[PDB]
């Protein structure tokens, strides 16, 4: 089976594809349409990554990138080593995630499980391309998104951002900060809490949840419950790519220059702090 | 199918639990426990019961006594009275050392000199509530993992504010009070030292963020598609494995390559979590008392752009 | 000079991370790990000298003693099974799938599946059970919102899939679990609540049909509930989602 539990939930069911012929794993592995396909984006990922660097890039796979294309090609499609690898890598990147994506709709099928994880997967993929798509596109060119370096790629959100003062001073940004951090305290505490009901003392037994809720609503006033975290779980880190996503396509399109300005239509209103007392 | 994980549909109540408490019920008890309608569409309903006990208050005597002193403190620069107060507030802040000095209570209670005070009450505070989530455990029967975790939020918070800003000299450093400029600090922190962008510790808490990030999500995910046949209640599938507990075991096994437990994966989490702040501290702890200039060291050894 | 660096350029701060990474590998595999408390070890052999392959990192027991009652039970534990599983051949690769062979739900395989979980009222931590309808709760109200009971019962047929009578609700944590239901000609049969869709004068379900609501696992305890049970027909239910519609684990759609 290759599991104690494998076997008895291995049957030819998922499918999305056609009908087999496609329908086997390949170790613990599950190979599908999206399998290959997958391997698809992924082979010509690493076949043509490798390349970019082997013009003259240079060494250590941290300084070694792929800048996209230049700004006077607003648009079009460039030639390549001058920053095309970019259009080119990119598309099998989309292809290559979501197809991850849809993979899992089949694995979710024989084992008739949620569809629940893919979905959050997504939330996750829209993210990405604002940053390199849209946003670069109702800007102008794919040139307002980012290089693929793991070294370099870090100079497009100091530049970028700075470019507008201090993003600090940025209405969501500001927020998918907020959002972040929560959901990342958060988990630690579901986390760190859970290990502690079913692993107390050094001699004491093993509680019950009667006692989770009684612990936490017997700490701040409130306690949530289980399936909570778990709704909780999937806002916060859901939000973060949301509000987060919104932010940075008002800075261009939107917003000329000077974040913290923004912030001044507040400031400056008729009536000065508006409604002051008399 | 679903929508029996968010939105919730129906709602069942009556009367309301309450464990044992090791250490008495007399502060608990309290406040009647109003339910809450929409309240329980997404979570629980109930609102209360609550503890009132004694490190509990403190970090309120204290805890309160703080927020004023800024309060009072962003006064001078304020003429007083609600049109100003309401014009700026996220402008305010009550900025630490000016003629610098270092580690001296520095110039006079003055300043820099309240900084001084508020700051060491948050200390009072934020110390008194882990008495709580620690020893507030030992009553339920459950375990530390809390106030342990609670812990390395103590130590960026510690470093950063406390700790950090002395093994150099100057008070001036650390976090001033507010909601816009200590924002700015941040900013002039890392600006100062290079950019924190080449700083391998803030760096692999950015690492660690995106992957508590990652966990939680996914972790929410993994047992709300599992809730059918209950996948939550993970505690007593943590005693006797139902096939929920496989059923998403399997999922990520036959996609990344590899399964846990219903029980890893929590631990998987609280480590995520806490090695967060935890190297951003050693990042700190470090960043002025060893290195001024933190690009040097990328461009000193290999790595940078 | 610099009051940091230890030689020709040997700064403190370089090992610490060295220190940290590796450390940091520490954990993962091993600590971090204990992701074989369940399904370990792994399903091997009989054959030549030594067997092509199994693990080792594998840790100690640990000894959960229960809640209540007889609480002992190391979760490094043999476990295995080979209990009834109907699981036939179809090609030559260990990958190749494995097909039903006979009822699918009625079986016991495939994403109709239960465990060979204990017997036994799941808990509550003063000492009574947990699953349990309201005929016997006093104080529990369902306040106005969706009250079944004797509201309609379907599926994809569509239609007298039954009616209803209550629901077993979360009596230690408050919340709904499970709802009650009789096939007109059959008492008990108790969905999941985690796949029926509630409203006023329908309560569309979706995993089955009025077709197969007959047949169902089986409660034998009046007013009790024992984990084995809550599997089986919760795994009978997100079964019909691929078993049911004959069709359904198929296509769509084309590429
Ligand atoms: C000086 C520079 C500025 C600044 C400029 C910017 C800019 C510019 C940006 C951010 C962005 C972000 N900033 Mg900022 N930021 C600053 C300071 C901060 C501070 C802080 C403590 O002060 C914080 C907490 C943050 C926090 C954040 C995040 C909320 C946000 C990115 C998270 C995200 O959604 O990732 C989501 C990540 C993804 C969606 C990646 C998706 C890729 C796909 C889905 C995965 C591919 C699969 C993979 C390749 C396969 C793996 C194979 C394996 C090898 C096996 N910033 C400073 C002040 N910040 C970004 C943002 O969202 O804009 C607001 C952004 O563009
Ligand atoms: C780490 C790098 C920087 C830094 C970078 C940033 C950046 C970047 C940002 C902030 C911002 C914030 N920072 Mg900061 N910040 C630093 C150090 C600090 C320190 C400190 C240890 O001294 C503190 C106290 C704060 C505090 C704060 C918050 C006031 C604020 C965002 C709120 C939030 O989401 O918090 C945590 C909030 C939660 C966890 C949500 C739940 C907590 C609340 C209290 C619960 C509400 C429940 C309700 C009241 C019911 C109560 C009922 C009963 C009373 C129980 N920062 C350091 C110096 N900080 C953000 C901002 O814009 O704020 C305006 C922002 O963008
Ligand atoms: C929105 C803001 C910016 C942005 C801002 C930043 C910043 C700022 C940083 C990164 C960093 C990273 N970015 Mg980026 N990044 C963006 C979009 C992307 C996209 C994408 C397709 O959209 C991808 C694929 C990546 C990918 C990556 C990773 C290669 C890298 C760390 C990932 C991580 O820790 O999480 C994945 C984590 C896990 C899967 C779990 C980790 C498990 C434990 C913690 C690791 C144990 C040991 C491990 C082997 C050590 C790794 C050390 C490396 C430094 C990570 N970025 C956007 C455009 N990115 C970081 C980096 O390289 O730091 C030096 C960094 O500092
Ligand atoms: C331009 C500025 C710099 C920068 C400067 C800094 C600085 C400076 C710091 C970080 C730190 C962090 N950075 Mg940064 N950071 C930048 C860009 C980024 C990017 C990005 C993609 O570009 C990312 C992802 C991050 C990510 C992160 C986080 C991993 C980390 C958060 C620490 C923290 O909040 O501690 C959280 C600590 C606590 C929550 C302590 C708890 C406090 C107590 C318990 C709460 C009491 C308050 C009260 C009770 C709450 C009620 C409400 C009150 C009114 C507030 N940064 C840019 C480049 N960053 C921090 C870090 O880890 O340091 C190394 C840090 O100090
Ligand atoms: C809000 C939702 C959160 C989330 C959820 C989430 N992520 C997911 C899932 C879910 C639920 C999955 O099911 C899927 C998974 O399998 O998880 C175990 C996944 C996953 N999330 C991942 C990453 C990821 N998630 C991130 C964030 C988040 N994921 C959010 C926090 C981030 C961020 C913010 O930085 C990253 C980097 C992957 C590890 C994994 C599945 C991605 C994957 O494996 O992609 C398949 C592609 C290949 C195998 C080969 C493609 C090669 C490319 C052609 C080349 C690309 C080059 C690249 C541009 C280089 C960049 C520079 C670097 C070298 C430095
Ligand atoms: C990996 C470490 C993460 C972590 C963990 C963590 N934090 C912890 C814990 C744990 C395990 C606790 O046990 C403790 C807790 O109770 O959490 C539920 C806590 C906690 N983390 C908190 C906040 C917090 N945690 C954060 C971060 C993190 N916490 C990390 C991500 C952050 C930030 C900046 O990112 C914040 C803002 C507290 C809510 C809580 C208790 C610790 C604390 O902050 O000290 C107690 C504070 C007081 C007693 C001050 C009293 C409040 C004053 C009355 C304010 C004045 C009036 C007020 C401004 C108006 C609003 C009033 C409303 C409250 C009604
Ligand atoms: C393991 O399972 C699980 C649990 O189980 C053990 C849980 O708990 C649980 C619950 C967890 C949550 C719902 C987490 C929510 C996320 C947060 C980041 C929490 C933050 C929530 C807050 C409300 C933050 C504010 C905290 C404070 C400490 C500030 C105010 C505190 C005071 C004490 C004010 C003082 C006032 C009084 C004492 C009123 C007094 C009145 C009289 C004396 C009369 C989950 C999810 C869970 O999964
Ligand atoms: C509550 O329920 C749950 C469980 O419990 C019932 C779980 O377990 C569980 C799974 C637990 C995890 C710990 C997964 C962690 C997710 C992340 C931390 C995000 C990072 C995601 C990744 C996919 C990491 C990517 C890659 C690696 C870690 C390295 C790649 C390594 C391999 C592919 C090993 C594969 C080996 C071979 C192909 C060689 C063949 C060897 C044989 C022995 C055969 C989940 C999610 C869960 O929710
Ligand atoms: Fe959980």
């Amino acid at each position: 089976a290759l599991l104690s539990f494998e076997r008895k939930y291995r049957v030819p069911g998922g499918t999305l594809v056609g009908g087999n012929l496609f329908d086997f794993w390949v170790g613990p592995f599950y190979v599908g349409f999206f399998g290959v396909a997958t391997f698809f984006f992924a082979a010509l990922g690493i076949i043509l990554i490798a390349w970019s660097a082997v013009l003259q890039g240079t060494w250590n796979p941290q300084l070694i990138s792929v800048y996209p294309p230049a700004l006077e090609y607003g648009l079009g499609g460039a030639p390549l080593a001058k920053g095309g690898l970019w259009q080119i890598i990119t598309i099998c990147a989309t292809g290559a995630f979501v197809s991850w994506a849809l993979r899992e709709v089949e694995i979710c099928r024989k084992l008739g499980i949620g569809y629940h994880i893919p979905f959050a997967f997504a939330f996750a993929i829209l993210a990405y391309l604002t940053l390199v798509l849209f946003r670069p596109v109702m800007m102008g060119a794919w040139g307002y998104a980012f290089p693929y370096g793991i070294w370099t790629h870090l100079d497009w959100v100091s530049n970028t951002g700075y470019t507008y003062g201090n993003f600090h001073y940025n209405p969501a940004h500001m927020i998918a900060i907020s959002f972040f951090f929560t959901n990342a305290l958060a988990l630690a505490l579901h986390g760190a809490l859970v290990l502690s009901a079913a692993n107390p003392e050094k001699g004491k037994e093993m509680r019950t949840p009667d006692h989770e809720d009684t612990f936490f609503r017997d700490l701040v006033g409130y306690s949530i419950g289980t399936l909570g975290i778990h709704r909780l779980g999937l806002l916060l880190s859901l939000s973060a790519v949301f509000f987060s996503a919104l932010c940075m396509i008002i800075t261009g399109t939107i917003w000329f220059d000077q974040w913290v300005d923004w912030w001044q239509w507040w400031v400056k209103l008729p009536w000065w702090a508006n409604i002051p007392g008399g | 199918a679903e929508y029996q994980n968010i939105f919730s549909q129906v709602q069942v109540r009556g009367p309301a639990d309450l464990g044992m408490t090791e250490d008495v019920n007399l502060a608990n008890r309290s406040g009647v426990g109003p339910f809450s309608t929409l309240l329980g569409w997404f979570g629980n309903a109930q609102l209360g019961p609550i503890y009132l006990g004694s490190l509990g208050v403190l970090s309120l005597f204290s805890g309160l006594m703080w927020f004023f002193t800024i309060g009072i403190w962003f006064w001078y620069q304020a003429g007083w009275n609600p049109a100003v107060f309401l014009r700026d507030l996220f402008f305010f802040s009550l900025e630490p050392p000016a003629p610098e000095y270092g580690l001296s209570f520095a110039a006079p209670l003055k300043e820099g000199g309240l900084w001084l005070i508020a700051s060491f009450f948050m200390f009072v505070a934020v110390w008194s509530w882990w008495g709580r989530t620690y020893l507030r455990a030992q009553a339920l029967g459950m375990g530390k993992h809390t106030a342990w975790a609670f812990l390395s939020a103590i130590w960026l918070w510690m470093v950063l504010g406390f700790i950090r800003p002395i093994l150099m000299g100057s008070w001036s450093e650390a976090v001033p009070y507010g909601i816009f400029s200590h924002l700015d600090w941040t900013n002039n922190f890392s600006l100062v030292h290079g950019n924190l962008f080449y700083n391998p510790f803030h760096g692999l808490s950015i690492a660690f963020l995106y992957g508590s990030a990652l966990l939680f999500a996914m972790h929410g995910a993994t047992i709300l598609a599992v809730s059918r046949f209950g996948g939550e209640r993970e505690l007593e599938q943590i005693a006797d494995r139902g096939t929920a507990a496989e059923r998403a075991a399997l999922f990520w096994r036959w996609t990344m390559g590899f399964n846990a437990t219903m029980e890893g994966i929590h631990r998987w989490a609280i480590w995520m979590a806490v090695l967060v702040t935890l190297t951003g501290g050693i990042g700190i702890l470090l960043s002025g008392t060893v290195v001024d200039n933190w690009y040097v060291w990328g461009q000193n050894h290999g790595m940078a752009p | 000079m610099v009051g940091v660096t230890a030689f020709g350029n040997f700064d403190l701060a370089s090992l610490a991370i060295y220190s940290f990474w590796i450390f940091l590998a520490g954990l993962i595999y091993y600590l971090q790990t204990e992701n074989m408390r369940e399904g370990y070890p792994l399903e091997n052999e009989d054959g030549t000298p030594a067997a092509n392959q199994g693990p080792f990192p594998l840790p100690k027991p640990k000894t959960f003693i229960l809640p209540h009652g007889r609480g002992t039970l190391t979760v490094p534990g043999p476990e295995s099974e080979d209990r009834p599983i109907a699981l036939a051949r179809t090609a030559v690769s260990e990958g190749f799938p494995h097909a039903p062979t006979g009822d699918p739900m009625k079986d016991g395989v495939g994403p109709a599946s239960w465990v060979a979980r204990r017997d036994l009222p799941e808990l509550d931590g003063h000492g009574h059970n947990k699953i349990k309808p309201m005929k016997a709760a006093a104080g529990f109200h369902v306040s106005a919102g969706k009250n079944p009971i004797g509201l309609p019962v379907r599926g994809c047929d569509l239609e007298i899939a039954g009616k209803v009578v209550d629901i077993w609700v979360d009596i230690p944590e408050q919340m709904a679990r499970f709802l009650e239901v009789e096939l007109k000609d059959g008492s008990t049969r108790l969905l999941p609540m985690q796949m029926v869709k509630v409203q006023s004068n329908r309560v569309h379900v979706n995993a089955l049909s009025s077709d197969l609501f007959a047949g169902i696992p089986t409660i034998k305890s009046p007013t009790e509930v024992t984990l084995l049970e809550e599997d089986k027909i919760c795994g009978y239910v997100a079964g019909g989602l691929m078993y049911a519609a004959p069709k359904r684990k198929s296509v769509v759609a084309a590429m």
